[PDB]
């Protein structure tokens, strides 16, 4: 982790040859980013400027990847070399992408422009920046995008807070501004100070007034340093953790507080903080809801392969429904630079006058892509943006014996050295000896195929050659049999892989055997073919008995995949998540069907009340949040959800009664989701946060869209009190233990 | 430092002395004859609404008709009781205020705040700028068109002069931060109350104090005076006012209620002397007696907090401004 | 069968050390590949031990015998503790000069008014060589590192005859309310009093003894009516640091009824256990008492099989 | 800071040489005040 | 050592130009009868570009001028009759300039393809190639000799006869966006994306004077019609008048409701006023002396992009990115 | 390296300059443009018998 720097060839920018091909409009423009790391902005062609979002880049890729004109007017008026373009390739979910096809001027300032554009667009302090930072994002937006004098339109900051324009159009008349909605405001008088103070006069808030008469700042206008000081220490401060390894602040530590936040310098003279310095410190860069070093790449990584859980995909070619849609190779350029690391590819036998195999669904008309584009998606994108093994879940189907030898050469000359050939002399392939781990495979790319009706097609693939089968060395499936017959013969190399209606027989009938299955050996599940929408079931009900390759549609982002791509932003964007320790040692046994808690397993109880919001909507509509919890089936039996608003808009003001999720049997696997609706059913964000590292007191949310990018404006205010468990019979005996020294003295006293 | 502690203090122990040395009756022994007022009820009349922001004060006029209202955001309006008109709605450069006035003349019009100036206005833009503060400003009132007694977070009252632009006196004599004022009916004095739980008579004429009263146990929020100026009582922090009595120095009665945990924010009397208004920061603006220490009525229709209060001259209105921009008239 | 072995005691007290120690003896002991993922620990180990002294320096109120050696405080003041990887050129001649200063040198005699690990005198007399590039750690570098216990960990530990679950917790009082899930089929409770901490005040409260915490702690532990039909084995830990330690520290000064002899280590290593075996509440229980030290590992060897053979046959 | 003791101890020298009222004649005054204004109360 | 002896020459200069600022011209020129407001109505339009026009200039008799646009065409206008005398289609559709000879007979035309065409009046007669950088102007001075200024903060002293560089001004640190020539052809200017102007020789081939003063690029320059000084125009909303002979500048043509950059600026026949071509789609018409406006000539729906006042000083010409000359008198 | 004396030795050409004075060169411009505003057919406005346009 570090903050986005922008480089100074960045920041004064380049000049770029904007071309397109819809309306095939070639354009010089200069390309400049804004000194926080924000937008890429350039002028346009009637002088007005234009802002990519620099958070919402998929890929910019460049060279001979980039996407070459296929216009032969366009093809000759840039000069058709090709180690100039730039692609920046956009969009808010994988399945709709925008591109932007640029192309350099000067010698190979595209090589710099983007690859110091990606390292902005895969910041992980920048997606998961603090709520002051997401206010000078909105202010960014409007300090760029000027009309063709040079000036802020007022029209323009109408259409952000597009709520109640009759607000807008006064907060804008008390600073002193032009508030026409023709109007302009010039940008020397819109500085950051005056910003500030028109979001004051717009948004009235009574959630941040009581936080203040809470905690004793009944009176004058300072909160002082003993009131703040107890106030970080008591309230915001996460009660699971150790008193020496992350201590409490001092006093000489809760005045570089004061120092950063303090407007006034009457106060900040002495050591009391005001009012402002509060409301700008409840949104700072310390008081978020998670902590640094639970997104970093902190987990130990270097435990066998059957302990993850990898993230998968399953039928990753298509881009639709499962019946009649359209195939394309995008979908495999971005399932992976999302954190994919489990591909499906079924390759089918290709025709008599072009021997070549090719990939669609099987037997229902889908439109069809080539192997070799595939594995050149497939070999460019994959530690792009995780340096971790990705597994080419191989569905042969191809039954002629001159085509075999096709997808071997393909594998070993487009992958070449990062395909695992031959195994490791560290772990060979023995029974008994377990898997590698993500770390003797860093940057490996591993096939899975055989050796030598609710399924669809993947029930019958044809026996594989010794050419093919050369490649399959670890990940091997084979034709189940039985859990006696799987564990007498104790191979940790080879696996099964389920369908989802043969999985819920086995989930079922023997959890206490398919957990143990998977302490030693993989498992891969994909849904059934019944799910002819691209549909995806639960994976939370799949991974309660740790399976790890639990395979879902990227095309269709329902909750399950609202789920598996936010649960798996954290191990720092890495694909790779740990299994909790009881289902990972061989000697510790557990039931995941459990209803009490575990010998072993330190419990929770989450507490989580919604306060308010900001800025949710774009239209006048009441606004309800939905608050869940997903775990084992123990813990995810609340999802509670509030009325619909009641405040003035800008700023809803929820009052519900705090929702108590109050025995978390397992809080190292189980995950809350807050999601912010609209009256109506309408999706505005939603926030999915692990159990096992949420902070406690007054926090800023701020939400997030479907596919887990950051929403710029909208966020909530929640208060969370994530304590230990401690059960009934004595609650008591748990208070004798943090002052024994006084219950002891109770004790004594009490003869 | 310790040699002069032995007269210093002994002082201390002989005030204690003096002043319980004629308390010999109290309110209930006296007042004890006297009949209730019953209850007092008042319905909400002229929602002066228009602000952007929390209004912080207020002040009427002498004829009971104007009243400013300074907000949060930098807008010092000037409302009409009669006709909900803005009469003026004078724009600030200063965002935090958290002081208005009214001149008893009516043409001029103060403000402060945040920024250690109070700016006086003409009656519309600014006359006077009157700095000389160290401070936070808290409050601030017009004994006429040439004079101005200003209270401020760095320990001082400061009797200024409005058209040179100086203080002709400062008054010191107070530990912490001084947090309200209030005026004679005479002005031939004053009072204030400050953030170290005491709260002193000072004189116009002279410049030094010359009497000094305790009795809280936190700030004093606000503060104001008896109708004849020979008594005065306070707010403070942890709900309770009192009524301390100029001509015998000492404190005569507490206005404490059960199940009352959150603390005042303004008092103001009436004009008969009988109900002590007071606000609170658990949204009302609760009425006491001021004869026989006992409530008289609830004035409660504000959200968010009361910030301020006053009766006019005539007695008629009662001006509640409260936190959520909303300026209640009851009656 | 399986028997269940908790470790319960306070903080600092050298729980994990007894872990390292059943590691070394009755289980995989460090190899090569092993005792090398602890060489970033002991520098950030005597980063922190470095740091605690310069802050307690300002704290104490002194100065330093040279200023120039005083200009080598703040360049180990401002050092990321967490992000240590190696232990470089100019960071060897900051610690390697300020330890040879008289003043710190005074102010490590006064580690009793601050907060300091007990295994900074093996740290920073090993300096010489721990300086060297070619650095493999020694076993008694590992079993002195100090990384503190969070949550609960298992530990299994087959004796060829049975198999002991050692349950290592953690030992703040912030650590104590995650004791509550492992209290289910418990055989025997180690409890693991650190002897050396009678005059030293606790982390999270600066004004309670650390020796009455253990007392108090210890108090609680076996009047519960769930450990009723469990066996309590304690283990005096630090025998040694209370044997170089009582000759200038009294404990006439910090527990006023001691009537024994005055700079006997014996005699208050014999006046703890009569400070902790008569807190039983029943006359009939007994409490197995072995006074330990956690790294030396022939102290261990016979005391552990002491307590398999006092445990066994108590089952 | 032996001015701000000096200034101390004379600010409450002006505090001894003082009369005072007894309160039997100041709250019964205070009383007079508010039986004597039964006809201009706006607010009763 | 070479960096103190550096930043003590820089210090040298300074208090130079302090001594030799010894009554300014603002304070000077309170003694006029100002112009008042100029009044400017376009008489022709000139029609037959399909896309941006990115340059202009007038020709030596003042009556025909050669604009060129990003569609690949540099086409010829009669300022009289308004008719495309030629139409030359290029062999790159990127130009950034083109420029007209003072014999009346070749045209130059340089743009991205960093290589400048000079065609004779029809077929190209010369190809000068040797440049790093896209070219940024161009400006003859006979049928023989034409000095660049490319984008590897460079110039030139071509002879189109061999195609060699006689010359080769080095010295900028950024891209020299764009020249200017003097009356007698013997001394010219320069601009920047450095904030400097420069100024060289023709013969000597020497960094003469340098010039600073400005916050963003230098966008246009032109020269005072005696010779003796010249002006700028910057990105950031300002045009300049440095001297020649104080090496100072010497007023400074900026008001607070303009933001947006200049491209174009040029003196008039008695170079008593300021042609500049703004953003903000007009062309401000500045009193050279008491920099206070007396004009603006909005009639383009784009930016404009070019400007340039003839021989005579009849009439000036703008030509915008909406492909439309329009020749305002 | 070559920067560091070619910039030395170009800012050491800066030094003998002979400048004539702000209030010199101010007049000689006064005393330019008001002796040639008679030929400036933009200064004053042009008869429309010479207008070309
Ligand atoms: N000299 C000495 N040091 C010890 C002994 N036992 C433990 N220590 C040290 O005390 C320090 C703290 O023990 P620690 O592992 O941190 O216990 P924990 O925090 O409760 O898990 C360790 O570095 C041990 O080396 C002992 O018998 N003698
Ligand atoms: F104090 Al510990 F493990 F008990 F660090
Ligand atoms: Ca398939
Ligand atoms: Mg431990």
């Amino acid at each position: 982790l570090e903050p986005p720097t922008v480089v100074e060839t960045l920041r004064r920018g380049s000049k770029f040859i904007k071309w397109d091909e819809e309306t095939s409009s070639r354009n010089l423009v200069t390309l400049r980013v804004d000194p926080n790391g924000f937008f890429l902005y350039w002028t346009g062609p009637n002088m007005e400027v234009d802002t990519l979002d620099i958070s919402s880049i998929r890929d910019t890729r460049t060279g001979r990847y980039a996407r070459l004109p296929k216009d032969p007017k366009i093809r000759e008026v840039l000069g058709f070399l090709e180690e100039k373009l730039m692609t920046v390739v956009s969009g808010p979910d994988p399945v709709n992408t925008v591109f932007l096809n640029f192309m350099a001027v000067q010698d190979d300032t595209a090589k710099v422009w983007s690859e110091e554009l990606f390292k902005l667009a895969m910041n992980i302090l920048a997606q998961n920046a603090s709520r002051n930072t997401f206010l000078r994002k909105a202010y960014t937006k409007l300090k760029l995008q000027v009309n063709q004098d040079g000036r802020i339109p007022v029209k323009n900051i109408l259409k952000m807070f597009s709520a109640d324009k009759k607000r807008v159009e006064t907060a804008l008349e008390s600073c002193g501004l032009k508030f026409n909605r023709s109007e302009s405001i010039r940008p020397d008088e819109f500085s950051l100070e005056i910003f500030e103070r028109f979001l004051n006069k717009l948004c009235l808030r009574p959630d941040i007034d009581k936080i203040l008469l809470e905690i004793g700042a009944k009176g004058k206008p300072y909160l002082t340093l003993e009131q703040l000081m107890d106030f970080i220490n008591q309230k915001q401060r996460d009660p699971r953790l150790n008193e020496v390894l992350y201590p409490p602040l001092r006093p000489s530590q809760a005045r570089l507080l004061i120092e950063k936040y303090e407007p006034n310098q009457q106060f900040l003279e002495r050591d009391q903080m005001s009012m402002e310095g509060f409301s700008r410190y409840l949104g700072g860069e310390e008081n978020g809801i998670l902590p640094l070093e639970a997104l970093d790449l902190s987990t130990d990584m270097t435990q066998p392969l059957s302990a993850y859980f990898i993230n998968s995909s399953h039928n990753t070619y298509l881009t639709a429904g499962q019946l009649a849609g359209t195939s394309s190779v995008e979908m495999y350029r971005q399932a992976l630079l999302w954190g994919c690391r489990c591909v499906e590819l079924d390759v089918w036998k290709g025709r008599p006058p072009e021997e070549e195999p090719f990939i669609t669904h099987g037997f229902t008309m889908t439109t069809e892509v080539p192997l070799r584009d595939v594995l050149e998606a497939i070999a460019e994108t994959a530690f792009k943006t995780s340096p971790y093994p990705v597994i080419l879940s191989f569905e042969n189907h191809v039954d002629s014996a001159k085509q075999q030898a096709k997808m071997a050469e393909y594998c070993r000359s487009i992958f070449g050295d990062a395909l695992l050939i031959e195994p490791l002399d560290k772990y060979p392939l023995a029974p008994g000896v377990p898997l590698p781990s993500p770390q003797d495979l860093m940057g490996r790319i591993l096939v899975k195929n055989k050796k030598r009706t609710d399924e669809g097609t993947a029930s019958s693939e044809v026996n594989a050659t010794e050419e093919m089968s050369t490649l399959v060395n670890y990940i091997e499936p084979v034709k189940f049999k039985s859990f006696e017959a799987a564990r007498k013969r104790n191979k940790c190399f080879e696996m099964s892989s389920f369908v989802e209606t043969k999985a819920m027989e086995q989930l079922t009938k023997s959890p206490m055997e398919f957990v143990e299955y998977n302490k030693q050996q993989l498992s891969r599940i994909y849904p059934k073919g019944t799910r002819v929408d691209s549909s995806n079931y639960m994976p939370q009900l799949f991974w309660n008995v740790g399976c790890q390759l639990v395979a879902l549609n990227f095309q269709t982002l329902d909750v399950a995949m609202q789920l598996n791509a936010g649960v798996f932003e954290y191990n720092g964007r890495s694909g790779y998540l740990l299994k909790p320790e009881f289902m990972r040692r061989p000697d510790k046994s557990f039931d995941p069907f459990t209803e009490v808690i575990v010998d072993g397993i330190v419990a929770n109880a989450l507490r989580v009340k919604v306060i308010s919001g900001q800025f949710l909507s774009d239209r006048k509509v009441g606004i309800y949040v939905e608050v869940d919890m997903f775990g084992l089936p123990v813990d995810t039996r609340r999802k509670y959800r509030t009325r619909t608003s009641q405040g003035n808009s800008f700023n809803p003001v929820w009052d519900e009664e705090p929702f108590d999720f109050p025995k978390v049997v397992l809080p190292t696997l189980a995950s809350l989701r807050i999601a912010a609706f609209e009256e109506g059913g309408k999706f505005v964000g939603h926030r999915i946060l692990p159990v096992s590292a949420i902070r406690s007191g007054y926090h800023y949310v701020c939400l997030r869209n479907e596919a887990n990018q950051p929403l710029c404006l909208p966020a909530l205010l929640i208060y969370t009190e994530a304590s230990d468990y401690i059960p009934d019979d004595h609650q008591d005996y748990a208070e004798a233990l943090i002052n024994p020294i006084k219950h002891v003295s109770l004790m004594d006293q009490r003869a | 430092l310790d040699q002069l502690r032995q007269e210093a203090e002994q002082l201390k122990n002989q005030i204690r002395d003096a002043r319980k040395a004629c308390a010999d009756a109290t309110l209930s022994q006296i007042t004890n004859n006297i009949d209730p007022v019953g209850r007092i009820q008042m319905r909400t009349r002229r929602t002066l609404r228009g602000h952007l922001a929390k209004i912080y004060a207020m002040h009427w006029g002498t004829d009971s008709r104007l009243l400013v209202s300074a907000s949060q955001d930098g807008k010092l309006i000037i409302w009409d009781s009669y006709t909900t008109n803005k009469v003026h709605a004078i724009p600030l450069r200063s965002s935090w205020v958290m002081t208005c006035a009214y001149a008893p003349s009516g043409n001029y019009v103060a403000c402060g705040g945040l920024d250690n100036i109070c700016s006086i206005y003409n009656l519309v833009r600014v006359s006077r700028e009157l700095a000389g503060h160290t401070g936070y400003l808290s409050c601030c009132r017009f004994l006429d068109d040439n004079q101005i007694v200003t209270s401020s977070g760095d320990t001082t009252c400061a009797l200024w002069d409005i058209e040179t632009g100086q203080q002709t006196t400062t008054f010191t004599g107070h530990t912490g931060d001084v947090m309200s004022l209030s005026l004679a009916p005479d002005t031939r004095l004053f009072v204030s109350g400050a953030c170290d739980a005491s709260a002193k008579l000072w004189d116009v004429r002279e410049g030094m104090c010359r009497q000094t009263f305790t009795g809280h146990e936190s700030d004093i929020n606000a503060i104001c005076f008896f109708p004849n100026g020979n008594a005065f009582a306070t707010g403070s922090d942890d709900a309770t006012c009192r009524l301390f009595d100029l001509r015998a120095d000492q404190e005569l009665m507490t206005y404490s209620h059960d199940n009352i945990i959150c603390g005042i924010t303004s008092v103001s009397f009436s004009k008969s002397g009988r109900l002590l208004l007071a606000g609170y920061d658990d949204f009302n603006c609760n009425v006491w007696d001021a004869l026989k220490a006992d409530r008289a009525g609830v004035l409660a229709g504000h959200d968010n907090r009361v910030s301020c209060l006053g009766v006019t001259d005539d007695g008629m209105a009662v001006a509640t401004g409260s936190w959520d921009s909303f300026l209640k008239i009851w009656n | 069968r399986e028997l269940k072995l908790l470790l319960l005691g306070t903080g600092e007290s050298g729980k994990s050390t007894f872990i390292k120690q059943m590691r070394i003896i009755h289980g995989s002991g460090y190899s090569d590949e092993d005792k090398r993922g602890f060489t970033k620990l002991v520098y950030q180990n005597i980063f922190t031990a470095m740091q605690a002294m310069i802050r307690a320096m300002d704290t104490l109120k002194i100065p330093y015998k040279y200023e120039h050696n005083k200009a080598h405080a703040q360049l180990v003041r401002e050092v990321d503790v967490e992000k240590v990887s190696a232990f470089e050129n100019p960071y060897v001649d900051a610690i390697k000069s300020l330890w040879n200063d008289p003043g710190i040198q005074e102010c490590y005699d006064r580690r009793r008014e601050y907060q300091l690990s007990d295994s900074t005198k093996y740290y920073l007399n090993d300096l010489d060589r721990v300086a060297d590039p070619a650095y493999l750690p020694t076993q008694q570098d590992v079993l002195r590192v100090r990384v503190p216990t969070t949550g609960i960990i298992e530990y299994p530990f087959d004796l060829q005859s049975v198999i002991f679950r050692m349950v290592d917790v953690g030992g703040q009082r912030s650590e104590r309310r995650k004791w509550i899930h492992c209290f289910e089929n418990v055989t025997s409770i180690m409890f693991l009093v650190a002897l050396s901490e009678y005059d030293q005040v606790l982390v999270e409260s600066d004004n309670e003894n650390r020796m009455e915490e253990s007392k108090a702690l210890f108090r609680t532990i076996i009047t519960y009516p769930w450990f009723q039909n469990s066996s309590v084995i304690l283990f005096l830990n630090k025998k040694d640091l209370l044997e170089e330690k009582i000759m200038y520290s009294h404990l006439v000064d910090y527990f006023p009824e001691y009537d024994g002899p005055q700079r006997d280590a014996q005699a208050a290593r014999e006046f703890i256990l009569k400070m902790f075996v008569d807190l039983n509440p029943d006359s009939d229980k007994i409490i197995y008492s072995h006074f330990t030290c956690a790294t030396d590992t022939e102290n261990i060897r016979f005391v552990f099989a002491a307590v398999k053979d006092t445990i066994l046959q108590l089952n | 800071s032996i001015a701000q003791a000096r200034k101390l101890v004379e600010q409450l020298k002006m505090e001894a040489n003082i009369d005072r009222i007894k309160v039997s004649k100041a709250a019964a005054d205070l009383m007079a005040y508010c039986e004597a204004h039964a006809k201009e109360d706006p607010l009763l």
